[PDB]
């Protein structure tokens, strides 16, 4: 991804870099790269473990005893909307 | 958990567009609008801090006459649900103690005995039975398969009491019926009202238009018209009146403030000295910090209610230079109208100085 | 939720409250580290 | 262990949000890069004798009507040395532009050397001419290298010669070896310093075809600089198309320049040109 | 940490080479880091008691093995603690390779025009990518170190398990019990829960004592007072024999004012010794220890009670709107914010800028030069009302004297219609006019701020071809 990036920035336009901010460059370019590079790896490991673990159990849960996947249907539907609701106001708690 | 445990990065760049675009303006107004009285009646003021009175249970009465069709059946129901059962219990324990479940059970379990010389209250052998007993003493049924033995006093004391308030609770909850069957006309108040306003040239001076309409089939008795002025002023000695309303005089042939509401009306309200609006001009009326009130009062001759219509007109809303379409047209046989055209306005000859002016400089040409 | 509908801060928690406190308490401190000889005034013991 | 899961989906929803950023960024594509594929690369060898005027010259440094021709032409035979005189037409932008088909070669024929300039590959026709504008500012480091990547000969062979090109070190005993330089730093100087670098790459380079922009400073050390330039790449054949503050260039132009907001025209004759046409120049001061 | 910032000394024994940068991490980090102290605190003495109880309802649960399998797990913290510290040691060389590869790209970036003029981009691209692989090279570590960490951090239990449940079979006496087995695996969960927290906890917990030691270093600092907390025509008087500025050695010892209204006394000297130091002592933020200090009002006085403005020999521009900036605290007044935008010839600067006032200034935006900057520094020093004006070098790198001259005619035209004194300070000498008093100096005090024609004719002809000759 830099590797890339930073080969496509160079060769621009020049219309690019005079109707631009001389900062959103630089600051897409350091900010971000750093992000990208060590802090979202671990953010995808953590919510693949995560994700893998709880369907397991689920799956196990569901497998041992059959009236939990009739119970499954309402907490499962609490999920969405939880897991809804959240990541749009989250994000923009976040942005403030 | 823990998101952000390496803080290191701090101060290294942002230095961007936050505000330093230069071809955008930082500020945000947002455009927050306040008027006096909102679009749609429902007076917008603030009151608060005020020396309050605390609470009264009769204003939790008032609150019961006070309510909606489909909550009335529901407080109409628990009531008698309620009620039944809260005497059953009554029933069933003075049945417990008198000896009389015991005496039934024993004397049924083996039918030899066929007793029911000495009981309390004769057939009452369960919960079942004490509900279903409650039941035939409340709403004047009275199965009578189980009589009341005249013995045990706390029976009879019982019953006094049940019945009493029994009588109590169906009088109240008829009058609460027949409250709100007789003010059963009374849905709401429906008088339209056109949003924007001219203001055009007419009879050698300038004016103030809008347009009103009724719905219901009933015409409005002695309708009034008030106009007013919403406008900050102070003395010449200089005293903030914080709101100050004026009145102002709406024309009519006589100079007298009813007006007959059966076709849609032109509202006509000549600018003179006394008027406030005697210093405003075509560019200026885009800004200013004004608010023009409305008021309708009359009565209805179906339901004998009277009736009192509010609205509210800025300076931002009204449009120099207009006036109304005609909106009746003579039909075939019968005059009719299309409230259709209501918001509609056309653009005609319009003056644009003030008519501060328009009397200095005498030509009737601007 | 821009930062109209954020709010400003709760009636005790805001800055004024917390610096009051804080200088008390490190005062609180400094006045007992005065009369001793060779101890110098911190901020831990002074937060508690 | 239910609950870190829609935590980290929050997260990871911010992060790849960042990184829709670079992904945008990236599709940017312009400033065509291509070559007109030509035998032996459009000699560089060949352009260094005379230039030329482009007749209808329309640069494309916009999106509406440029400046540079409102079907705007010059008239110059080879050799047509020129001035300043204008505001935005007649100046480092279109002009400037056009010289090397640097920025915007899309309309007109600017054949350098008779060939055209607009078909070449950016690094050919950008390294077969040098320009300097104002003060560069575009180094960081020591200034023993950064004046040029691949020159192996005119620079270390001519030690004392290659400084003073515009101005020797005489310093250079101080700071540690041929140089040190500081981090964008030494301005002072460096105002005039970087029209003497570019002059020392253009003296180097062995081509001699180059416009130099104005100076700024507008100091006795400006007219020093300028002067030296003139004695040393300027009496050369090739001279500056240049645009400048002051008004003391024009002393060997023979057509002057009137591109500004009105006519683009620049028509001026072989002697009094630079005189009874610039009346508003002149008095300008 | 922001109310001791702004009672501290600006001498430079004590504000000097590592002033700024000391304060902003005393600010932006060890603030932030005693703070997630504060948050995981009680995690402190909680851990112990869970994992003691999980100890305990182990060893009742599954026998003596369970020891062996608390001895396993507890292994999980000395291994956490090791590889954050190896991966903190590889962070800290990846931040400085960030730091190096960030330069460079800005010097590489806002550098462009003469970049892709002369079309060096390509050529000097590789050594971003070759700074590039260096990064890589210090990051591989870092990532590898993670991922033990995290493998670790996932396996050891289930090892842990492993142990503590075969340990009995091989070992133990208990035969077949399937119902014991499942309670030693619910509690396990628990106890290496808490485990990780701990470990990372001991760590930032390090850091926060560290962090508190600079917070207790820097809230006893150097400051001035003791005097700052007290509170005819002519306003400014002294009687001292010194108020020098270091340790002893007095260093504008020796001197005597004497600034009524009115005048434009411009302190003149020797160029090289003090001028900006007895201006700024003046106004009180220096060492004073042997003189007579006084600014007091006539007719009103607290401190001065009343702000002697100030553009000092590095002028320095508010990183806020360009309209904040001349304002600096004045409510919008257009005609004293117009003359002054006219009396330093700023409509020119400030239409090729990019929006105007509308536009943010300063770094973190649309930079200005030197010559702009102290424009900028002139524009706060015309518009501060009601107050004793006053100024220090500030045209003395401007652009040009016909600047200066457009300057005197608005100094002229928009303070003098005021009382305002107006007591400036440089070498230039020239611009002499309306002297009603002139200050001079030699490494301390010459003379007095008398008239030039008391001064020309003193019997002191030196003093007249020095100040006239320049
Ligand atoms: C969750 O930890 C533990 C897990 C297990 C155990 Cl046995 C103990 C702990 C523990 O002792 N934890 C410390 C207390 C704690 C917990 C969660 C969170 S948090 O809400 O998940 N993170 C944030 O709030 N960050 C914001 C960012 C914006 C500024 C304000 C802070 C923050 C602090
Ligand atoms: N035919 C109608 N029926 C009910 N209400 C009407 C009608 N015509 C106008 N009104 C009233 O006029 C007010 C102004 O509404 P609005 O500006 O949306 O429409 P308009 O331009 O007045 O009329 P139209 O919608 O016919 O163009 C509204 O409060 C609306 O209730």
């Amino acid at each position: 991804l830099h590797h890339n990036l930073l080969n496509k920035i160079i060769l621009g336009p020049i219309r690019f870099f005079d109707t631009t901010p001389l900062g959103l460059i630089l600051n897409r370019f350091s900010a971000d790269t750093n992000i990208i590079d060590q802090h979202i790896p671990p953010t995808l490991e953590s919510l693949t473990r995560s994700t893998l673990l709880c369907l397991s159990a689920i799956g196990m849960i569901s497998y041992a005893t059959p009236v939990f996947l009739i119970a499954l249907a309402p907490l499962g539907v609490a999920f969405y909307f939880i897991q809804k609701y959240f990541r749009v106001a989250s994000k923009d708690l976040q942005e403030l | 958990m823990l998101a952000r445990k390496s803080i290191i990065p701090e101060e290294y760049v942002l230095a961007r567009i936050a505000a330093e675009n230069l071809r955008k303006p930082r500020i945000r107004d947002r455009l927050p609008k306040a008027r006096f009285i909102a679009k749609s009646g429902a007076c917008n003021l603030a009151h608060k801090n005020i020396r309050e009175q605390g609470r009264f249970l009769q204003d939790i009465f008032t609150t019961l006459v006070d309510l909606k069709w489909r909550h009335t059946l529901v407080i109409f129901t628990m009531s008698f649900l309620c009620s039944w059962l809260l005497f059953a219990i009554m029933w069933w324990l003075v049945a417990f103690a008198h000896g009389d479940i015991y005496a039934y059970m024993e004397k049924g379990i083996t039918e030899k005995s066929g007793l029911e010389s000495a009981v309390c209250v004769t057939n009452v052998r369960s919960f079942t039975s004490a509900f279903l007993f409650s039941i035939e003493v409340q709403v004047t049924i009275g199965f009578g398969g189980r009589m009341m033995t005249e013995e045990c006093p706390l029976a009879i004391t019982v019953l006094i009491l049940q019945n009493i308030v029994g009588l109590i609770i169906n009088a109240v909850m008829l009058g609460c019926i027949f409250m709100k069957t007789a003010q059963a006309h009374r849905r709401a108040e429906t008088l339209i009202f056109s949003r924007h306003a001219v203001i055009a040239v007419r009879n050698g001076k300038l004016c103030f238009m809008f347009r009103v309409g009724d719905l219901r089939k009933s015409m409005i008795i002695s309708a009034s018209v008030r106009i007013q002025v919403v406008k900050k002023t102070t003395t010449p000695e200089g005293e903030v009146v914080p709101i100050h309303q004026q009145d102002i005089p709406v024309d009519n042939p006589i100079e007298s403030n009813n007006i007959f509401l059966v076709a849609p009306l032109i509202i006509c309200h000549v600018i003179d000295k006394r008027s406030p609006l005697y210093d405003i001009s075509a560019t200026d009326l885009v800004n200013q910090d004004l608010e023009v009130i409305v008021i309708l009062e009359g009565v209805v001759e179906t339901t004998g209610i009277t009736t009192q219509a509010r609205t509210s007109y800025i300076a931002e809303e009204i449009q120099w230079g207009h006036r109304f379409v005609s909106i009746v047209t003579e039909e075939e046989g019968v005059y009719s109208v299309d409230y259709s055209k209501f918001g509609n306005t056309v653009r005609v000859a319009a003056p644009r100085c003030s008519a501060r002016e328009l009397d200095e400089k005498p030509s009737i040409l601007i | 939720i821009d930062l109209k509908a954020i709010g400003k801060l709760p009636i005790a928690m805001r800055a004024v409250t917390n610096y009051v406190c804080l200088k008390e308490a490190y005062e609180e401190q400094k006045k007992k580290a005065a009369d001793h000889p060779n101890r110098t005034p911190s901020i831990w013991l002074a937060m508690y | 262990y239910l609950n870190w899961v829609v935590r980290n989906l929050a997260d990871l929803e911010v992060q790849m949000g960042a990184v829709k950023k670079v992904n945008s960024f990236l599709t940017m594509e312009s400033e065509n890069y291509e070559g007109t594929m030509d035998p032996s690369q459009v000699p560089e060898h060949w352009p260094q004798e005379g230039e030329i005027k482009i007749h209808d010259l329309c640069v494309r440094y916009e999106n509406n009507l440029k400046p540079v021709l409102k079907h705007v032409k010059a008239y110059i035979k080879p050799g047509q040395k020129v001035g300043i005189c204008g505001r935005t037409g007649s100046g480092k932008s279109s002009l400037s532009l056009a010289f090397f088909r640097m920025v915007d070669i899309f309309d007109g024929k600017i054949v350098i050397d008779g060939i055209d300039i607009s078909k070449l590959p950016l690094h050919t026709l950008r390294s077969r001419l040098s320009i300097i504008l104002q003060d560069p500012i575009l180094f960081s480091g020591s200034i023993r290298f950064n004046l040029d990547p691949e020159c192996k000969c005119t620079d270390d062979r001519l030690w004392e010669a290659l400084e003073i090109a515009q101005l020797k070190n005489m310093v250079k005993s101080l700071p540690g070896g041929l140089d040190a330089t500081v981090t964008e730093g030494g301005e002072n100087f460096s105002v005039g310093q970087r029209q003497l670098f570019c002059l020392a790459r253009a003296f180097v380079r062995k081509s001699s075809i180059l416009i130099m922009d104005e100076a700024t400073a507008s100091i006795d050390m400006a007219t020093e600089n300028i002067l030296q330039k003139v004695v040393m790449t300027a009496f050369a054949d090739r001279t500056v198309v240049t645009i400048a503050h002051r008004v003391h260039t024009i002393l060997t132009a023979d057509l002057v320049i009137v591109m500004k907001r009105g006519n683009i025209l620049e028509y001026d004759t072989p002697e009094s040109l630079l005189a009874q046409e610039d009346g508003v120049f002149a008095s300008f001061v | 940490i922001y109310n001791k910032i702004l009672r501290l000394s600006t001498s430079n024994l004590s504000m000097g080479e590592m002033t700024l940068g000391q304060i902003n991490n005393l600010v932006a980090i060890e603030t932030n880091q005693l703070m997630w102290f504060l948050f995981l605190c009680p995690n402190l003495w909680a851990m112990p008691v869970q994992i003691i109880m999980g100890v305990i309802l182990l060893y009742n649960l599954l026998g003596s093995s369970a020891l062996v399998g608390a001895a396993v797990i507890v292994l999980l913290a000395p291994i956490q603690y090791f590889i954050a510290t190896k991966l903190a040691e590889a962070q800290k060389s990846t931040l400085d390779y960030s730091t190096e590869r960030l330069k460079k790209t800005n010097e590489i970036l806002k550098g462009i025009k003469l970049l892709k003029l002369y079309a060096w981009e390509h050529i000097f691209c590789k050594s971003v990518e070759e700074t590039r692989m260096k990064e890589l090279s210090s990051l591989k570590t870092f990532a590898l170190y993670t991922s033990l960490s995290i493998f670790m951090n996932a396996a050891i239990p289930i090892a842990a398990v492993l142990a503590t449940f075969v340990t009995h079979a091989y070992a133990s006496g208990n035969n077949l019990k399937p119902a014991e087995a499942f309670a030693s695996l619910s509690l396990f969960h628990i106890l290496v829960t808490p485990l990780f927290l701990l470990s990372t906890v001991v760590r930032f917990a390090v850091k926060a004592i560290i962090s508190v030691q600079k917070l207790n270093e820097f809230l006893l600092s150097d400051e001035i007072g003791e005097d700052s907390w007290r509170t005819e025509d002519v306003a400014i008087k002294v009687t001292n024999g010194y108020f020098s500025w270091g340790s002893g050695l007095a260093t504008l010892s020796n001197i005597d004012i004497r600034i009524p209204t009115g005048q434009l006394t411009m302190i003149v000297g020797q160029v090289g010794c003090g001028k900006s130091s007895l201006l700024l002592a003046i106004l009180g933020e220096m060492q004073t220890l042997e003189g007579k200090v006084y600014w007091n009002n006539v007719n009103e006085r607290s401190r001065s009670r009343y702000s002697v403005a100030y553009a000092a020999q590095k002028p320095w521009l508010l990183n806020a709107t360009v309209e904040e900036n001349i304002t600096f605290g004045s409510s919008f007044n257009r005609q004293r914010y117009k003359a002054v935008t006219d009396a330093c010839s700023l409509q020119p600067d400030i239409d090729l800028l990019p929006f105007g006032d509308q536009t943010e200034i300063g770094e973190r935006g649309i930079n200005l030069s030197g010559g702009q900057r102290q424009r900028i520094c002139v524009a706060r020093a015309l518009y501060q009302n009601t107050n004793i004006v006053f100024l220090d070098d500030p045209f003395s790198a401007l652009d040009i004297h016909l600047s200066d001259h457009l300057m005197q005619e608005g100094i002229l035209k928009f303070l003098q219609d005021d009382k305002r004194t107006v007591v400036l300070v440089t070498h230039k000498l020239q611009y002499l006019t309306h002297a009603d008093w002139i200050i001079a100096m030699k490494d301390g005090s010459v003379l007095r701020e008398g008239t030039l024609k008391d001064i020309q004719t003193k019997d002191v002809e030196l003093y007249e071809h020095w100040k006239t000759l320049m």
